[PDB]
């Protein structure tokens, strides 16, 4: 087993976020971490500017000037321990001044966590990693390799440090705890002696102070953050308060405002950002409330009183902080997918992704769709529209729309943003219109069922008129600039347009639903659709035929158009598919090449956007290109029965879209990007699964209440329409039902008091019609460590209502459940259960196996079922339908966390595992072994695994706590063997940022080991950006498949293309 | 009362013994050639101690030069062998008196291996080294950087409250993941080794590490050899302290091997007389090795031949042979005391080779 792993959404979640001034002295810039990425924005009154990758999570990244240098220089630390200086250069470097790995082959990692510091000299870098020992990095011009130096730490559990400012020596203050409590002590750095030094002071501080701060050198002197009490120490001048309005909390992240240290920012764990004051020397200090924010990771004050909140739990911000007391204000929102903690596909046959991402008051979901965006500028309400038509009431740019209705048409007059109906002297306005707009010889055109009228443009008048020689009533019709072609059931004539005048040339017939004539002036050639289901091709003047045949529902639509330089005919069906052949410009012939958009009929325009477009309505509209190849591409709209182009003196290359009951004007997105619509739901969604018939998710979620019990603010949960039950914080678990198209709570069912819900599923049992929706619970007592009863709860959604249509109690959690071949395999505690649902409405225990480990995660395929838990055992097991039974197939013990599991097929299982790897399991006596055949260090903590489609064998998706989404494909052993070789020798010419080997990082990591079976698709598809003779370099001794042969860049060069097609592109960050 | 010491310094050994610095340990996953030596028969564990007296000039050669300077043989798991444990000599006497030879040993378990050959009248076995599997918290995988400056909390007065709040504060990122706080519990050494310490309390500190603590009970714990390497399987410590935690709940009852179904006595009875536990390695006359558990009462025993002092493991108490009155199957021996001023007057040790543990019902 050999498989591509490629991001399809970049990690949202900020690690962490610093200013100063590295784009250019001038310049300030707000620098943000997103775990292996690094955003570079200029402040303004935020322009983004350059936007990286390491091979790292960053864990540490600190501004900092060395002496006699004209911009900062900025210091990362990776998880991995690579240690690098980085410089901006302006068409934009960042490069490597030093760099080096800073571990240590001893040392236990400790508990409080890596933690870098700069001193105010810029004289080192000190690195607290383990225990006992504290690294300096001295910041000498000669350090390009980082190499430094441990000093002991009598003290061996330290919560936090920082170098003082204002001393004669470069100077640690620290919080550590020992047997006799917590203190705060300083530490001078002998730059001489490479030791510690007796500090200025020291200090039992409160029991909970963890967060020390480094005020500058005014003052000097540290403030340490405990649980109730802010302490200021310096010398032996001391200050305590200890104000009621940081009971509540836990403040986890601060920042300073001003240089003179003032003011201070503070947040909360619970959203709350305070501001600290120091109030002057330095006599009191002072906390004010100034209000809520997204949950902060990290806070960086910017300027003019803008504030960047980066937030891990939910969406990161923009905050104005603006007598009447301070408040802070939100001004800018960043999305935030991050803790994907479970998600879903809807439409797996478009494809539209669900997650449940974020935390308590973060706690939402995420639609996510790929496409063609349309912003609105304006909508008209107007039932009934059945066609849609750009004009121009004066010789320059459309100031007229015309819009018909059944047997009835309206005119449009446009000034700027402000629409008029008006009435078109010339236009008949009581029957329906086919067709009208601009035509030759200064004049304009309407072709309704009765008649075809010409009209003049300075004043307008009827100038001529035709009808059928018989007056009958016209079936289709179809008009270029200067000719005209309408059908009449059985038989079609031919038209031209001269000035005044429009007169007939031809009178054939037919052995008709649909015309075309758009010239590729005089269009030589035209577009037909017949019980004889055909495209068929007419010569002009001539009639006389090519041909194709269809077969099967009559055609809707068809038109001749051109994408490229190459020509191309359209044919959409009745049913709602989709044929494209190719064309013969002076011959006429047909070829090739269908697709499917959706059941309701199709209609196709013409648009520019240098080039030519054509827009399809339908169920799915849909725009469509192009690179002598043609491709399907949606629009992120509702149904859209017409459309026209616009360009008006207020709607410029615009849009106007017509469904039922409303036009819309609007312009339209050039590129496609990936659309999340975001459903806040104010608690922590935990689970959701998708129920088609009843058009609507179930999101098992939970919030948070305090003792008398009650909530701390509005949640989906507490807000739904319907609601039902089954009758210090706690955890209030619920069912929510949420619909597919408003996003509305439509219900709520509220488990039992410290009843804690598990598992969720939605699906049809036995031979029941209906469809269920299928809770697992768990009993969750404090003095109880194992969990002795559970719920499997059976609700049923119809009408409006939540019933509750079985229990079935259970000795134990029911930690996972899969439909299982029309029965139900639940994982109870260390057995795995199988029910058959009966007729009496209720789940009767088929079989039960007990097992080693306690089943965890259960996915199944076919009649394989895959057990694990939490340390990594994987169990493969088999239904014996024939014994009414299990049987253990295979087995693997080997201990590492856990996160996911999935099936890959009936040999392959993928698994994420500790230290953010991803590994692989193959199945293939004592076969009974199961092989480790891939690993991979992704750099992401994998929660959720599901088969799906974003549009290499297979698909399966994956989701992660920093916001990622990616994608995990199988490869034949023929391109695996070559993407390797690819890999290896774009890792010779790609320059890295920290200069980390690629090779380092997927190395698998917790012990270390080699990648193998996986190739990284992101390094992969980065050979479409390296110079042309780079490029090269790369293929010199590659072979290539066919019948094999020395690969050229061009060969490469479009597969990598088709493989960046099986994921959603990337944004340009600038 | 009487010296809990007593008993793990094998007193019944005679006088004196030279002692050795142990430093020799073999990295991880290696291919090992060890010496094995004959009729040692026992499934020993890392940490635990290992008392022999060999009579053999076969014997007496492998020790004598093991000596210099390895002192480590290899101890097997015999199903005949899949896995065993190093143990190394800290102490060794050679007496040559009455021109008999014997030497006696204290060795201590080291490390886990699996077996790949076996060669031989003295083995040597072909061996692949074990990896003890050493993993950071659950936690420390996805938590917040914020909230590291949290993760060290005040010490535990020496109360339940305590419990649910480290749940709470250590746990806390769970909610980052797809599980809750009470499961990640679960997997915490740190409270496994807890709820061990409980139990082991009604048998009246120890071992901080995980790994050593894991590897101290289960010497301890009186389960059967099949069970036995079970544990010696176990790489993780975690998976060891639960696995534990386990049979502590599941095996009340113990019973006689032989003859299945017949009740010896339960863990209501057990009781730790040695200061290592309830359960401790000792060699008899003839070298041969037991591993035997003290208990305070015991049913359906018959005792033969006269109480005798003679070589006792028990300094202060005389020993009777007890069989199972059903099987007649030798089960242990019965401990009486010589002084009248002695706490327990009486108490079983029973051979774990003798004894099944059973879940009752
Ligand atoms: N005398 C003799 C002969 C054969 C076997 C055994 C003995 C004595 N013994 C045990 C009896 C219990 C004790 O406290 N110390 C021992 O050494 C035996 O296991
Ligand atoms: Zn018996």
């Amino acid at each position: 087993s050999y498989n591509y792993v490629v991001t399809a959404q970049k990690p949202t979640a900020v690690n962490g976020c610093v200013t100063g001034h590295f784009t250019s002295a001038e310049d300030l810039n707000l620098l943000i971490a997103k775990n292996t990425r690094l955003e570079i924005y200029v402040v303004t009154a935020l322009r983004p500017v350059k936007e990286v990758g390491m091979y790292g999570k960053i864990a540490v990244m600190e501004l900092f000037r060395p002496k006699g240098e004209s911009k900062d220089l900025l210091f990362i630390l990776t998880a991995k321990y690579n240690a690098c200086i980085l410089e901006y250069k302006q068409s934009i470097d960042i490069i490597t001044r030093a760099h080096g790995n800073v571990q240590d082959r001893i040392g236990r990692p400790s508990e409080t966590g890596i933690i870098g510091i700069i001193d105010p000299e810029c004289r080192m870098i000190g690195l607290r990693l383990y225990d006992g020992l504290f690294k300096v990095i001295p910041l000498d011009r000669d350090n390009k390799e980082l190499k430094a130096f441990n000093i002991r730490l009598e003290e061996l559990h330290v919560i936090d440090v920082k170098f003082l400012y204002g001393c004669q020596a470069p100077t640690i203050c620290f919080v550590y705890q020992d047997p006799q409590g917590r203190h705060v002590k300083t530490y001078e750095v002998s730059l001489r002696e490479k030791e510690f030094n007796k500090g200025p002071w020291k200090q039992n501080v409160e029991a909970e102070a963890s967060m020390v701060i480094a005020v500058p050198e005014p003052f000097g002197g540290a403030i340490i953050i405990g649980q109730e009490s802010i302490t200021y120490h310096n010398g032996d001048k001391y200050l305590a308060i200890a104000p009621p309005i940081i009971k509540q909390s836990t403040i986890v992240c601060h920042n300073r405002v001003d240089p003179n240290g003032s003011r201070y920012l503070l947040g909360d764990m619970e959203g709350r950002l305070f501001m600290l004051l120091l109030e002057k020397t330095l006599k009191d200090l002072r906390v004010e409330l100034l209000g809520e924010t997204s949950i902060a990771e990290c806070l960086t004050y910017l300027d003019n009183g803008v504030v960047f909140v980066g937030s891990r739990l939910g969406d990161s911000q923009l905050v104005k902080l603006n007598e009447q007391g301070s408040y802070v204000v939100a001004m800018e929102t960043f999305t935030n997918l991050g803790p994907i903690v479970d998600m879903c596909v809807v439409d797996l046959e478009q494809g539209q992704l669900v997650t449940c991402s974020g935390a308590f008051k973060e706690g939402s979901l995420r639609i996510i769709r790929n496409g063609i965006g349309i912003h609105e500028h304006a909508s008209i309400d107007l039932p009934g529209i059945k066609g849609l038509w750009p004009l121009r009431s004066d010789p320059e740019t459309d100031d007229t729309l015309v819009l018909s209705f059944v047997g009835q048409t309206r005119v449009l007059m446009l000034n700027g943003e402000e629409v008029e109906e008006t009435e078109l002297m010339g236009f008949v306005d009581d029957q329906q219109t086919f067709f009208c707009g601009n035509v030759a010889h200064q004049q304009l055109i309407q072709i309704t069922s009765a008649s075809v009228r010409l009209v003049s443009q300075e004043p307008k008048a009827l100038v001529s008129e035709w009808k059928e020689p018989q007056a009958k009533n016209i079936s289709v019709a179809s008009c270029n600039s200067s000719q005209v072609v309408v059908a009449v059931g059985r038989a079609l004539y031919y038209l031209q347009i001269h000035p005044q005048e429009l007169r007939q040339i031809s009178h054939t017939e037919m052995e008709v639903a649909c015309l075309d004539i758009t010239p590729l002036g005089l269009s030589p050639l035209c577009a037909i659709g017949l019980t004889d289901i055909s495209a068929r091709i007419l010569k002009l003047p001539s009639f006389e035929l090519h041909k194709e045949m269809l077969g099967g529902i009559i055609p809707r639509s068809i038109l001749m158009t051109t994408f490229e330089s190459s020509h191309y005919l359209l044919c959409a069906l009745g049913d709602g598919a989709l044929f494209y052949f190719g064309l013969n410009i002076e011959t006429g012939l047909l070829s090739d090449k269908k697709v499917t958009l959706g059941t309701q009929p199709t209609v196709l325009r013409t648009f520019r956007s240098s080039t030519t477009n054509v827009f399809a309505c339908s169920d799915r509209p849909t725009v469509i290109y192009s690179n002598h190849k043609l491709v399907f591409s949606n629009v992120n709209l509702k149904e859209v029965n017409y459309m026209c182009p616009l360009n008006s003196d207020g709607y410029p290359d615009s849009l106007a879209l017509a469904n039922n009951s409303t036009l819309t004007i609007g312009t339209i997105d050039e590129i496609q990007k990936l659309h999340i619509r975001t459903v806040p739901l104010y608690e922590s969604p935990r689970k959701i699964c998708y129920q088609e018939v009843s058009q609507c998710f179930g999101v098992l979620s939970s919030r948070i209440e305090v003792q008398d019990t009650t909530a701390l603010r509005p949640s989906a949960s507490t807000q739904a329409l319907s609601s039902s039950v089954s009758s210090e914080e706690v955890e209030v678990h619920n069912l929510l039902i949420i619909d597919q198209h408003t996003f509305e709570v439509l219900h709520a069912h509220q488990f039992l008091q410290n009843e804690y819900a598990l598992s969720l599923v939605s699906c049809k049992l036995g031979k029941d019609p209906n469809t269920y929706f299928i809770v697992g619970t768990a009993m969750v007592y404090p003095e109880e460590a194992e969990p002795k009863q559970g719920r499997i709860v059976v609700f049923q959604y119809s009408d409006g209502k939540l019933q509750t249509v079985a229990e079935k109690e259970v000795k134990g959690a029911v930690y996972s459940m899969v439909e299982f071949n029309g029965k139900l395999l639940a994982s109870i505690n260390s057995t795995v259960r199988l029910y058959e649902w009966t007729t009496e409405k209720e789940l009767r225990t088929e079989c039960n196996h007990y097992n080693n480990i306690m089943a965890l995660y259960l996915k199944t395929k076919g009649d394989f079922i895959l057990v694990g838990d939490l340390m990594r055992s994987v169990l493969l097991l088999a239904y014996k339908p024939m014994e009414g039974n299990f049987e253990e197939i295979a087995r693997d013990f080997n201990p590492n966390w856990m996160s996911a599991v999935e099936i890959l097929d009936d040999d392959n299982f993928l698994g994420a595992e500790n230290a953010f790897n991803l590994f692989v399991c193959q199945k293939d006596e004592e076969r009974q072994h199961l092989q480790e055949v891939g690993l991979f260090h992704l750099g992401e903590f994998v929660n959720v695994f599901c088969h799906g489609s974003l549009v290499t064998q297979g698909s399966v998706l994956f989701g992660t706590v920093n916001g990622m989404i990616g994608l995990v494909t199988s490869l034949s052993e023929s391109w695996y063997n070559l993407l390797l070789d690819m890999q290896n020798r774009l890792n010779k010419v790609i320059k890295s940022v920290g200069k980390i080997e690629h090779s380092f990082w997927r190395s698998f990591h917790t012990k270390t080991e080699p990648a193998t079976g996986f190739i990284d698709g992101d390094l992969i598809e980065s050979f479409l950006d390296i110079s042309r003779p780079k490029m090269q370099e790369v293929v010199a001794n590659l072979q290539y498949d066919d019948g094999k042969r020395e690969a050229t860049a061009d060969d490469l060069i479009k597969v990598v293309e088709e493989l960046t097609r099986i994921h959603w592109s990337h944004p340009q960050f600038e | 009362n009487f010296d809990t010491s007593l008993p793990t310094s094998h007193t019944y050994l005679g006088a004196d013994m030279e002692e050795f610095h142990g430093r020799t340990l073999h990295d991880d996953d290696s291919c090992q050639v060890i010496p094995v030596l004959p009729q040692v028969m026992m499934i020993l564990i890392p940490g635990q101690t290992l008392p022999l007296q060999l009579f053999h000039p076969q014997e007496v050669s492998m020790v004598r030069n093991l000596i210099q300077k390895d002192r480590t043989f290899a101890v097997l798991a015999y199903s005949e062998a899949q896995f065993g444990t190093t143990a190394e000599i800290y102490a060794y006497r050679e007496e040559q008196d009455f021109g008999i030879e014997i030497v006696k040993v204290k060795a201590i378990g080291r490390q886990r291996f699996k077996v790949l050959e076996l060669r031989t009248g003295i083995q040597q076995a072909k061996v692949q080294i074990l990896p003890e599997c050493v993993l950071p918290s659950t936690m420390s995988a996805v938590q917040l950087e914020s909230l590291n400056k949290c993760q060290i909390f005040p010490s535990k007065p020496v109360s339940y409250k305590w419990w649910q709040k480290y749940q709470k504060r250590k746990f806390h990122c769970a909610n980052l993941t797809s599980w809750p706080r009470w499961l990640y519990s679960l997997y915490d050494a740190e409270t496994l080794m807890d709820r061990i310490k409980k139990q082991l309390r009604e048998w009246d500190s120890l071992p901080s590490n995980p790994i050593d603590f894991s590897y101290r009970v289960a010497a301890c714990l009186p389960i059967d050899d099949v069970l036995r390497i079970q544990l010696l399987k176990i790489g993780s410590a975690i998976q060891r302290l639960r696995c534990e935690l386990d049979i502590m709940n599941k095996c009340t009852s113990l019973c006689c091997k032989q003859c299945q179904e017949t009740e010896i006595t339960t863990k209501n009875e057990i009781f730790s007389l040695s200061l290592c536990g309830p359960m401790a390695a000792y060699v008899n006359p003839h070298g041969y090795v037991h591993e035997t558990l003290t208990v305070y009462k015991a049913c359906n025993l018959n005792l033969i031949g006269r109480p005798s002092t003679e070589h006792s493991w028990f300094p202060g108490y005389a020993w009777t042979v007890a069989q199972c009155k059903i099987c007649a199957s030798h089960i242990g021996w019965k401990f009486t005391a010589t002084k009248k001023d002695m706490s327990p007057q009486k108490f079983w040790g029973l051979t774990r080779s003798a004894l099944l543990p059973t879940i009752p019902d």
